RNA sequence: GGGGGGAGUAUGGUCGCAAGGCUGAAACUUAAAGGAAUUGACGGAAGGGCACCACCAGGAGUGGAGCCUGCGGCUUAAUUUGACUCAACACGGGGAAACUCACCAGGUCCAGACACAAUAAGGAUUGACAGAUUGAGAGCUCUUUCUUGAUUUUGUGGGUGGUGGUGCAUGGCCGUUCUUAGUUGGUGGAGUGAUUUGUCUGCUUAAUUGCGAUAACGAACGAGACCUUAACCUACUAAAUAGUGGUGCUAGCAUUUGCUGGUUAUCCACUUCUUAGAGGGACUAUCGGUUUCAAGCCGAUGGAAGUUUGAGGCAAUAACAGGUCUGUGAUGCCCUUAGACGUUCUGGGCCGCACGCGCGCUACACUGACGGAGCCAGCGAGUCUAACCUUGGCCGAGAGGUCUUGGUAAUCUUGUGAAACUCCGUCGUGCUGGGGAUAGAGCAUUGUAAUUAUUGCUCUUCAACGAGGAAUUCCUAGUAAGCGCAAGUCAUCAGCUUGCGU
RNA sequence: UUUUUUUUUUUUGACAAAUUUUUUUUUUAAACUGG
């Protein structure tokens, strides 16, 4: 062993850096002063109405779960 | 090295040991290792009496140059041994007889 | 004569048909050449002993054949690597399918502590469904948009790890010199000194073991002594976890009161056999013969035991550039440290074959092979929060399966009913019913996984080999050799080793 | 009666260069009243 060749394409590629978007916590705001749910809550008893279900394409996906909460709609 | 080791052998001799021996082995003051041994008294290392009267210890001392080895053998004398054998196996002691009177006065004493 | 060479050379003279004498430089070159003695080592030197890692007399072989197992070479993506006479080559406890693992093709992760500085509660950062992608149900990475919250991230220094290097930087351990008897102070004597004597002419011993001699005396380590183990004890201490006899109950046969048995404690008694504590026992005892008359040796008797009773364990001074950094959270220095030489995961390799070598296994048959029948050991190992050794019943040709049981063990496996061996029969001098390599098909077992056959079994296939050249190994009595068995390694694999008995 | 008394030898050439070096330490046990 003298050196390394790295015949694999030259990938020092790393993960997405927990992608830094702007401020995002927004239900919606009407005038004086009410707020209503968008990106609705989960059906989990252990998700006590505080989690947002992402809608990618015909999917509802929770992030409180490690992997999978699928209430599809 | 020669002062630290002669200060250990003379302390063990002061403690009533019959013989002890200290070996220092390693790169003492050069790049090529040597071994110095310091002894006083006598030690037996032949047989079963080794299991009786010899105490040994090996220590690794960590130095700037490397590692030196410390070996200490101590032969406690069998005279102060409390349990087990109290003498070397080939040590014989003759009880000194008491001289008697030649004529012994031929007679009878009665009760 | 004035360091060794150059060199008794050059030149001139002289002695002259000769060889050659006599006289006789220099240039240049060189750090020693040399003398006498000391301690080792060596000798195709001598004298005295000793060893089956020497021979003699022999035995069993190995070298020749097939295989399986290490090494070299070749090959390879890689065939990881150390060790090369004794003192490398069934060695690294190295019987590697993954793991081991160090090598090859690839994929993750940080297990980068702490300190400083920056980003950063308008979020430092972490994790992920589905799809792409991937060997892969690795959120690897990407598409998507949820979650997380101050531990992380980035940078600068470091930290840590490494079966990465150096065993020629070391420790420890081990092997070897070295199956032998050797080694060294103190005081005295000799010598200017290195050193020497002690530590020896002779005889003796396994022995620097002794008798003795003695410018030495008195000592120390090694040898011995010692410890373990194997042999003896009708002696002591007692044993339903070892036996024996009687006694009850009971089986068979004979019958006449006997013989062979069974009975988990029926009871009683005992310790010859077995066990294990304390001991006894051998001291070369008694006698005879030999030598300087000592140390000893030889023969016979007795004895369980007469080689140091057998076998080990232990084991000096000085050393080797012996092996090991791949046993170690032993270790210096060097290297590397995030796309890693760290670690982990899937695959593969270490096993790849024109060939040479070392240790072995099976054989070449009639002192044999096969089939029935007899039937005899010793050393040991074995499972609680884990599946170890397994009896017995049942199933199956077998391998094996299944239902139970005993055992944490002098209790059960297990009397380990081992194998050679023994008896009766079949074969009949034919590479044959010797030999079982190579190969085909099936059935099982261990394992996540058996292909490059793990291994076991069943049927078929039926190779060389007809006693092995030069060479060469081991061995002196319960030894060699034959024969199996237990343990280590182990989940599975023993053609290996460590022991044990026959 | 000085008396003792082992007769022997075929063949064995070679092994590149450099190297292994050891010094004597304690200056450290130095502290006391004059009332």
């Amino acid at each position: 062993r003298k050196k390394k060749v790295y015949t694999t394409p030259k990938k020092i590629k790393h993960k997405h850096k927990a992608v830094k978007l702007a401020v995002l916590s927004y239900y919606k705001v009407d005038a004086e002063g009410k707020v209503t749910k968008l990106r609705r809550e989960c059906s989990n008893p252990t998700c006590g109405a505080g989690v947002f279900l992402a809608n990618h394409k015909d999917r509802l996906y929770c992030g409180k779960c490690h992997s999978v909460y699928k209430v599809n709609a | 090295i020669r002062r630290a080791a002669y200060g250990v052998v003379r302390y063990v001799m002061e403690s009533g040991a019959k013989g002890c021996e200290v070996v220092v082995s390693g790169k003492l003051r050069a790049a090529r290792a040597k071994a110095m041994k310091f002894a006083d008294g006598f030690l037996i290392h032949s047989g079963q009496p080794v299991n009786d009267f010899i105490d040994t210890a090996t220590r690794h001392v960590l130095m700037r140059q490397g590692v030196l080895g410390i070996k200490v053998k101590i032969m406690r004398d069998p005279a102060k041994s409390r349990t087990g054998p109290k003498a070397l196996p080939d040590a014989v002691t003759i009880i000194e007889p008491k001289e008697e009177e030649p004529i012994l006065a031929p007679s009878v004493k009665d009760y």
